RNA sequence: GUGGGAGAGGGUGGUGGAAUUCCCGGAGUAGCGGUGAAAUGCGCAGAUACCGGGAGGAACGCCGAUGGCGAAGGCAGCCACCUGGUCCACCCGUGACGCUGAGGCGCGAAAGCGUGGGGAGCAAACCGGAUUAGAUACCCGGGUAGUCCACGCCCUAAACGAUGCGCGCUAGGUCUCUGGGUCUCCUGGGGGCCGAAGCUAACGCGUUAAGCGCGCCGCCUGGGGAGUACGGCCGCAAGGC
C-alpha cells in the first residue's frame, strides 16, 4: 500500500508552502504516486481489470489538473512535470 | 450364526423403494431386506406397506442372530420411511434410538435435470 | 510490519521429547521469516469437533507475533511442511469486537 | 415464530470475534452443526455477519462442527 | 489533507469440510434402479443397502436477509498478500481546476472458436427404453463436444428499472443497511414500500420521479419485406457492426 510516512513525504516535498495539502502540485504529485503504485500492480495482475478502471480515472483526473495548472501558470507546470517526470 | 444382540438398523427410504440393513455394533451388515426382497416388484416397493414388510423381514432375519436391541439410522425422504421405523419398534427388537443421517452436500455436483431449481 | 495470530494444531500423540522438537522447529521458522513472538498460549489439547488426521483430538498452540506481511503466506506454508503439523491458520490480528456487553 | 429465548440475551459480554471460545461459539449452532438465524441468535446484522466469519474459522480449526446427526425422530 | 467505516468490488496464491463417481478392504445376499405403469440398464466375475481407506474433479449447505459491493457484465467456504470504488466527521489545503461526451480505447453473462491441460457430476449431438395415430419430443437408461484451468479470440443478450449522465428545486409515513451525534430522536450515504403537489393514454411514477427546470450525448418517425441484400470494417470460423 502506501503509509502515512510515504504519503506525508511527497506531500511536504511538494507543498507550495508549509501546510499546503491540497495544491494543484500536491495533488498531481500524490496522484502520480498512486498511478505508479497501481501501474506496477497491473503489470503483475493483468487480469485485474476492475482496478484498471481506477487507473484510467486517475490518469484522467491528473490530466484535468495539469491541463489546468498549465493554463494558469505554464511555469509551475513545466516545473511540476519536470519534477514528477511526466509528459512525453 | 455369530450372535450379536445389538447393532445398527439402517433405513434407506426413497420415492421408489425402502431398504433396511441391519449390522453389528461396528457397521458390518448381518442381514437386509427391501421391497423387492419381499414379493413386491413394480412401484409397490416404495409403498409404506412395502417398507413395513421389508423392515420386519430384516428384523426377523436379525433376531435369528440373537439380535435384541438396535439403533436406527434414517436416510432419505421416501414414502414409508416412518413405517419402517414404526415396524422396527414393534419388531420385538428394542429400538435404542432413532437418528436421521441423510446426506446433503454443501453444494457439489450438478443435479440431474430432474432435480434442478432452488431457494 | 503487522500483528498476526499464528494458530497451530499438532499431533495429539507426541511424547514430551517429540512435542518439544516440533514445537521448537516452529520457533525456528518464525525467526527465519520475521516473526516477533509477543505472547503464546499452548492450550495443549482438546476434543476435535470432527476427526482431523484421524484423531479425535489436537494439540493447540498459538502466538500473537508481529511480522512483515510480504512473508506471512510464505512463512505459513513452511510451517505446514512438518508431518505432525496438521493445521496452520494465520489471521491478521484484530480489535476484539465486543457484543451483548 | 422463533419463540423461546435469544442466544445473545442468554449470555454475557463476549468477543464475537474470538474464533477459539468454543464454549460460547458452540452456543450459536443448532442441534445440527448449523449456524442459527438472526431470528434465533438475537444478534444484529453487523454482529451476525461477524459471527458467521468467526464460527467458520473455529470449524476449520477443528474446534467446531460442520454438521451433526439429528437425534431422536 | 487528516482521522475514522461497511462491503460476495477485482487479481494471486494457499487451504477446509459435506456430497457424487471411481479404485482397495471388510461385512453381507438377490436384487437394485426407474415409472402413470414399465422397459432399456446394472447385479452370483456378488450389485443395491452398511463400515473403513484411498484418488480426483467441480461447487461452496447453515449464516443468507425483501441484505451488501460493482460502471455494466457481474460478485458468496476460510486465510494471506496485491488492488479499485465509496461513505462519514473536522472545515485544514487548492481556488471554478466543472458537466457532458461524436470518434477512439478498455471492459463486457452464456454459447461458440484456437492451443495446451483437466474431466467428478451434468449434459447439445448421438445410442437405446418407453409413449403416441406418429413421437426426429416431453418420461426412463446411457453418452460426445461442452460445462472446469491457462493463454489468445469472439462482442452477443428479455446486456432490463425494457427508465443515458450531472445539477438544482417540490409534503410526509414506514421498514432496512452503513457512518456521525447532546443516541425519543437528530444528521449524512444506500436499499424497499405507500403515498402531498404534480405527471401519465392508462397502468403507474412520485426526494432512488416517469414531477418542476438547465446542460450534453444516444435513439425514434406505420406494419411486412429485413436486421435481409449490397458496400465497408472486423473475425481463424460461427458470425458481428
Ligand atoms: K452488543
Ligand atoms: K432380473
Ligand atoms: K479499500
Ligand atoms: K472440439
Ligand atoms: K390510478
Ligand atoms: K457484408
Ligand atoms: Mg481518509
Ligand atoms: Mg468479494
Ligand atoms: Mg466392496
Ligand atoms: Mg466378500
Ligand atoms: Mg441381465
Ligand atoms: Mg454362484
Ligand atoms: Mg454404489
Ligand atoms: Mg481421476
Ligand atoms: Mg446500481
Ligand atoms: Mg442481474
Ligand atoms: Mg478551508
Ligand atoms: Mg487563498
Ligand atoms: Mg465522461
Ligand atoms: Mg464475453
Ligand atoms: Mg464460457
Ligand atoms: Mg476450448
Ligand atoms: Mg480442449
Ligand atoms: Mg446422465
Ligand atoms: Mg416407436
Ligand atoms: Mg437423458
Ligand atoms: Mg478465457
Ligand atoms: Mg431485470
Ligand atoms: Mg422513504
Ligand atoms: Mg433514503
Ligand atoms: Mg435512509
Ligand atoms: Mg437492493
Ligand atoms: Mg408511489
Ligand atoms: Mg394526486
Ligand atoms: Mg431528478
Ligand atoms: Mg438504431
Ligand atoms: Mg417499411
Ligand atoms: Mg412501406
Ligand atoms: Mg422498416
Ligand atoms: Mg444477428
Amino acid at each position: 500500500p502506501i503509509t502515512k510516512e510515504e504519503k506525508q513525504k511527497v506531500i511536504q516535498e511538494f507543498a507550495r508552502f508549509p501546510g499546503d495539502t491540497g495544491s494543484t502540485e500536491v495533488q498531481v504529485a500524490l496522484l502520480t504516486l498512486r498511478i505508479n503504485r497501481l501501474s506496477e500492480h497491473l503489470k503483475v495482475h493483468k487480469k485485474d481489470h476492475h482496478s484498471h478502471r481506477g487507473l484510467l480515472m486517475m490518469v484522467g483526473q491528473r490530466r484535468r489538473l495539469l491541463r489546468y495548472l498549465q493554463r494558469e501558470d505554464p511555469e509551475r507546470y513545466r516545473a511540476l512535470i519536470e519534477k514528477l517526470g511526466i509528459r512525453g | 450364526k455369530r450372535q450379536v444382540a445389538s447393532g445398527r438398523a439402517y433405513i434407506h427410504a426413497s420415492y421408489n423403494n425402502t431398504i433396511v440393513t441391519i449390522t453389528d455394533p461396528d457397521g458390518n451388515p448381518i442381514t437386509w431386506s427391501s421391497g423387492g426382497v419381499i414379493g413386491y416388484k413394480g412401484s409397490r416397493k416404495g409403498t409404506p406397506y412395502a417398507a413395513q414388510l421389508a423392515a420386519l423381514d430384516a428384523a426377523k432375519k436379525a433376531m435369528a442372530y440373537g439380535m435384541q436391541s438396535v439403533d436406527v439410522i434414517v436416510r432419505g425422504t421416501g414414502a414409508g420411511r416412518e413405517q419402517a421405523i414404526r415396524a422396527l419398534q414393534a419388531s420385538g427388537l428394542q429400538v435404542k434410538s432413532i437418528v436421521d443421517d441423510t446426506p446433503v452436500p454443501h453444494n457439489g455436483c450438478r443435479p440431474k435435470k430432474k432435480f434442478r431449481k432452488a431457494s | 510490519m503487522r500483528r498476526y495470530e499464528v494458530n497451530i494444531v499438532l499431533n495429539p500423540n507426541l511424547d514430551q521429547s517429540q512435542l518439544a522438537l516440533e514445537k521448537e522447529i516452529i520457533q525456528r521458522a518464525l525467526e527465519n521469516y520475521g516473526a516477533r513472538v509477543e505472547k503464546v498460549e499452548e492450550l495443549g489439547l482438546r476434543r476435535l469437533a470432527y476427526p482431523i488426521a484421524k484423531d479425535p483430538q489436537g494439540y493447540f498452540l498459538w502466538y500473537q507475533v508481529e511480522m512483515p506481511e510480504d512473508r506471512v503466506n510464505d512463512l505459513a506454508r513452511e510451517l505446514r511442511i512438518r508431518d505432525n503439523v496438521r493445521r496452520v491458520m494465520v489471521v491478521k490480528s484484530q480489535e476484539p469486537f465486543l457484543a451483548n456487553a | 415464530p422463533s419463540r423461546k429465548a435469544k442466544v445473545k440475551a442468554t449470555l454475557g459480554e463476549f468477543d464475537l470475534r474470538d474464533y477459539r471460545n468454543v464454549e460460547v461459539l458452540k452456543r450459536f449452532l443448532s442441534e445440527t452443526g448449523k449456524i442459527l438465524p438472526r431470528r434465533r441468535t438475537g444478534l444484529s446484522a453487523k454482529e451476525q455477519r461477524i459471527l458467521a466469519k468467526t464460527i467458520k474459522r473455529a470449524r476449520i480449526l477443528g474446534l467446531l462442527p460442520f454438521t451433526e446427526k439429528l437425534v431422536r425422530k
